[PDB]
RNA sequence: GGACCUGGCGGUGCUUCAUAUCCCUCUAGAGGAGCCUGUUCUGUAAUCGAUAAACCCCGAUCAACCUCACCACCUCUUGCUCAGCCUAUAUACCGCCAUCUUCAGCAAACCCUGAUGAAGGCUACAAAGUAAGCGCAAGUACCCACGUAAAGACGUUAGGUCAAGGUGUAGCCCAUGAGGUGGCAAGAAAUGGGCUACAUUUUCUACCCCAGAAAAACGAUAGCCCUUAUGAAACUUAAGGGUCGAAGGUGGAUUUAGC
């Protein structure tokens, strides 16, 4: 019974400037946990489908960086400990989405980005020919 | 430095040398806790933090940050030293056992009641 | 014999938590990392800064909560947000716990210039995974 | 900045908000040594 | 309050090198070319030699930032092998794990 | 006791209802697989040991509140094993009075079946009793009993496809060391093999590689009866030759008879060679070469 | 002194064995030469630690200055530090490890036997043992279920490290602390390990495997000279070029590694 009687909508403004057109965003998320990347992929896919954005998903091959250290302290060169870091990748390829949609979706999926997961988003931006390039000087 | 510090347990393990070549087969110092008499929020500067080391409300009003006077801090240090000395004396002294047939013999020495049985049996 | 981050069985009386009971070769297999940040990933920078900050945070929370932390801290980094999740005993009074939470959060936020938060999960006693 | 870290922790310990167990152990050892009779000689004596 | 006097010396060296980095860069750029006259290159040589010894970046040593160990320090974490092994074995370092393949 | 188990069951049911609510699923049809998927999504753990991952799921006591055990062979301490032995002996008595790809389960399987711990000699005794039961011309009532303790011990073939040109063909793939190859073999041809668009005698100047390529078709006596197009990447000349050989054999399985498929499998033309380079280990020169042992 | 109990070590045989393992057998090596590198010795005013297996391209995934802890000379005294010390002790320790381990045993807690003595507890057609736990196993990583890793207890060598760091004890405090400039590090010699070779299954060139030449030349990453790279500094580093074409001609007993 204590539901709010009336909520306030966030202020949304429409600017006369034409919106930026994005042909393709490649959200490449890197992590140490395959299950975390799978859950984040499920989240992003569901959010994009609910927002009506064309999204494909693929998995770039993982990277494993290994190094070796002396096991003992003074002298046991023959004996070593090998450590590794696994960087697993998940690429979400979103296509044909506008600038405002890209901004809101990126904010939504970056605020909910899990700890230990890094994101590298590449935005292919469609542009028209410059004014001075149509004809010579 | 600061990052070279360790925990109390590790330092005591290193200092007491409970294990090693000497202690492996028998080929004096004892652990003492430094946190039994130490209260959170007490420092050599004698500050009074509302809610941590002093009551949060005085006369029904929210206390503010206060610093004990030099004489008051001396009194607090004296009280701490007195408590430490009393605890050390209590630990050093013991309730003397009742000797058996002789002072160094084990015979006649009571061991107390046997351990209670599992199926609700007490001795 | 390997002496690194292992608890040696002597009489089956020493209680150990889940973290202590597992040797390092189990980190990827049975006990996740106590800290989670992107610094150690491929192509990411500032790994050393994150490591130093994590070490300082651990050594600072250990001394700020003397005899209260049940187990090792869990440090999470999300953007510029830092979250310290600590399992704490119920020995201390809640007033002191809240005072320490506020003090530690404010001091760490001002020291590291990031919005630090501290979540405490209270347990009646140190959880014993097994005895060694 | 080891100066910053060390001085901040020392100040917190003096204010009572940080229990430096290592420093407590070192102070206890120093007090025991002073009781035993070992002490630093005066500089430039 | 650094770990040892060696770390203090390295900190002094790093600060002095950062202070004199631009002057060293300009003078060395004057030196490292075959365009300017040789006499100007010689006076640049004596100028760069006149700079304090501890300002040379080659004297900077990558010591461990927690134990001042001069050797066996991983550049990514700036830690000695022993301290890095300790932190990784306790699991306090994200991602790093024992390698088995 | 059973009270604790029942309390846990009720708690699991309540938690299952909450999980179904959280995931938006129907609480009625919210099965165990749905529970596992929801838990994996909500608590994503990448620990390799699956037993250490988070899990939401549903031994007992052998006497009631009065202290009377339920099983008449409880005081043996191995009531399950001895009850099983008693039943088997009774079946053997009944049989005596009235008158392959299966093996016996291992001791671990028997212990799992009987939720007890058994020694090697007990397992051998039970196995010998079961063998005596089998050799006693046991009927179906005892053959099913035997099959309770029995444990079971062919290559799939790709189908023929058709291309734009109208030819009938099959396609397969194989790998060897670090080389991967994909082969397409047409039902009708003239022995032409083209690797990466290059004729095989030009892409494989080494005679050994050409012999390896010839081996599959020659084994089934089909030299010159097919045309092959192969795309291979990685590895060296011999690894590529082996990968192409395996892919060609796998694809040609779609055109030879089942008997020829079995013959090729027995000839090793279909098994993928698991021999790959072994990693070098620290403290030694190579994979197995230790350093010179000083004295 | 009597009788027992637990005892072991013995270059003491016999029968089985070892699976890259004890020998032979298999392959490629080391032990012959040069060079590189570590060690020992010599020497220096000029570190230390490592020292049969389990040291010897070891701490160092690294020393021109710094590093550096060494030496010489000079300088400073509450000193970057609510000082400092790479000063003594690994035979005070933590910490991290070697080693048997290329092992499977270690075991608390109970129960029983010997008249309730030091002790002992084995029988499967079973006759007092059960055992939590630890380890093995299992599980996991990598490419499988295989294999390799990882793992590998308790004990053993008073095993290594106070010079990663911390710390007990003891010592220095106008110096055993701190700072600056300069400097070693060579060869009579032995030794370990590595590289290049002593060639014709080779060398040079093209090619990356259907060739043409070379063939007493083969053979230095060494020596000398020069240039370049890095650097403030190259005589001491590396790369390249020129020059030189040496020892060496498949190497003794012995010895390493591989399923
Ligand atoms: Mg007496
Ligand atoms: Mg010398």
């Amino acid at each position: 019974v204590d539901v709010p009687k009336d909520l306030t909508k966030p202020v949304v403004t429409i600017s006369d400037e034409p919106d930026i057109l994005y042909k393709r965003l490649s959200v490449l998320v890197k992590g140490h946990d395959k299950a975390v990347l799978d859950s984040y992929e499920y989240f992003a896919v569901l959010a994009a489908k609910e927002l009506g954005i064309s999204i494909k998903v693929h998995e770039p091959p993982r990277k494993i960086e290994r190094f070796t250290l002396l096991q003992s302290v003074h002298i046991y060169k023959k004996h070593r400990v090998q450590y590794e870091m696994r960087t697993l990748y998940r690429c979400l390829e979103l296509e044909h989405l506008t600038g405002s949609t890209a901004d809101v979706y990126l904010e939504y999926i970056q605020r909910n980005l899990p700890e230990g997961v890094a994101m590298e988003v590449t935005k292919t931006q469609l542009e028209q020919l410059p004014e001075h390039i149509k004809e010579p000087i | 430095s600061f990052f070279t510090k360790l925990t109390a347990d590790e330092l005591w393990k290193g200092a007491l040398a409970e294990t090693g070549a000497g202690a492996k087969k028998g080929r004096k110092k004892k652990r003492k806790d430094l946190n039994r008499g130490q209260i959170i929020g007490e420092g050599r500067y004698g500050f009074l933090w509302p809610g941590l080391n002093v009551p949060l409300m005085k006369n029904g009003a929210v206390q503010t940050i206060a610093q004990r006077s030099k004489e008051e801090q001396e009194k607090v240090e004296a009280d701490m030293i007195q408590q430490r000395e009393e605890w050390d004396r209590k630990k050093k002294m013991k309730v003397k056992r009742e000797r058996g047939w002789s002072g160094n013999s084990w015979g006649g020495i009571s061991l107390g009641p046997p351990d209670p049985g599992p199926c609700g049996e007490t001795y | 014999k390997n002496r690194a981050a292992r608890v040696r069985v002597s009489k089956g009386d020493k209680p150990v938590t889940y973290e202590e009971a597992h040797a390092p070769h189990y980190i990827a297999h049975r006990k996740g990392w106590l800290s989670l940040h992107t610094g150690n990933l491929d192509g990411e920078d500032h790994a050393a800064e994150r490591t130093v900050e994590d070490v300082f945070l651990r050594k600072f929370m250990w001394g700020t909560f003397p005899g209260c932390l049940a187990d090792q801290l869990v440090l999470k980094r999300r953007g510029n947000q830092l979250e310290i999740c600590a399992v704490v005993l119920r020995q201390l009074s809640p007033h002191k716990y809240y005072f320490l939470v506020g003090y530690s959060e404010t001091l760490l936020s001002y020291f590291y210039k990031c919005p630090v938060r501290l979540h405490l999960q209270t347990v009646p006693s140190k959880v014993v995974y097994k005895y060694l | 900045n080891h100066h910053t870290y060390a001085e901040l922790m020392q100040t917190l310990r003096f204010l009572g908000l940080y229990r430096d167990e290592h420093q407590d152990f070192m102070d206890e050892q120093k007090r025991l040594k002073k009781l035993r009779g070992k002490e630093k000689p005066k500089k430039g004596e | 309050h650094y770990v040892d006097w060696r770390m203090w010396r390295d900190v002094k060296r790093r600060k002095m090198a950062y202070e004199y980095a631009d002057e060293r860069l300009r003078i060395n750029s004057l030196r490292k070319n075959t365009i300017l006259p040789k006499i100007l290159q010689d006076v640049a040589d004596e100028e760069i030699a006149a700079l304090p010894r501890d300002s040379c970046p080659v004297r900077i040593r990558n010591r461990c930032v927690m134990t001042s160990r001069p050797r066996g320090v991983k550049r990514r974490w700036r830690l000695s092998r022993i301290v890095f092994r300790h932190l990784a074995d306790h699991g306090q370092l994200s991602g790093i794990q024992r390698a088995t393949w | 006791t059973e009270d604790f188990i029942k309390k846990q069951i009720e708690e699991f049911n309540i938690g299952k209802r909450h999980l179904a609510n959280m995931m938006g699923e129907d609480p009625e049809t919210f099965t165990q697989e749905d529970i596992d998927r929801a838990i994996a999504y909500l608590f994503p753990s990448g620990l390799f040991e699956k037993r250490a991952r988070p899990v939401m799921k549903h031994r007992a006591i052998q006497w009631g509140e009065d202290g009377r055990p339920f099983h008449y062979l409880f005081y043996t301490g191995k009531q399950s094993y001895y009850s099983l032995m008693h039943d088997v002996y009774g079946m053997l008595l009944n049989l005596e009075k009235h008158q392959i790809g299966s093996r016996w389960l291992i001791k671990e399987e028997l212990e799992e079946m009987l939720v007890e711990k058994l020694s090697d000699l007990d397992y051998m005794q039970f196995i010998r009793l079961l063998e005596k039961l089998l050799t006693s011309q046991c009927g179906a009532a005892e053959e099913e009993f035997v099959q309770r303790f029995r444990r079971s011990v062919k290559q799939l073939i790709e189908p023929v496809q058709y291309d734009e040109q109208g030819m009938a063909f099959s396609k397969s793939e194989g790998k060897r060391k670090t080389a991967k190859a994909e082969a397409i073999v047409y039902k009708h041809g003239s022995g032409r093999i083209k690797v990466n668009g290059i004729d095989y005698q030009l892409y494989f100047p080494i005679t050994q590689d050409r012999e390896q390529l010839m081996f599959p078709f020659h084994f089934v006596d089909r030299l010159g009866k097919h045309d092959v197009t192969c795309t291979v990447s990685g590895g060296g000349r011999s690894a590529q030759a082996g990968a192409i050989r395996l892919a060609m054999a796998k694809a040609l399985c779609s055109f030879v008879t089942e008997d020829e498929v079995e013959w090729m499998r027995q000839a090793g033309l279909l098994t993928t060679d698991p021999r790959v380079r072994e990693r070098k280990k620290p403290g030694q020169e190579g994979a197995r070469r230790k350093f010179t042992w000083k004295k």
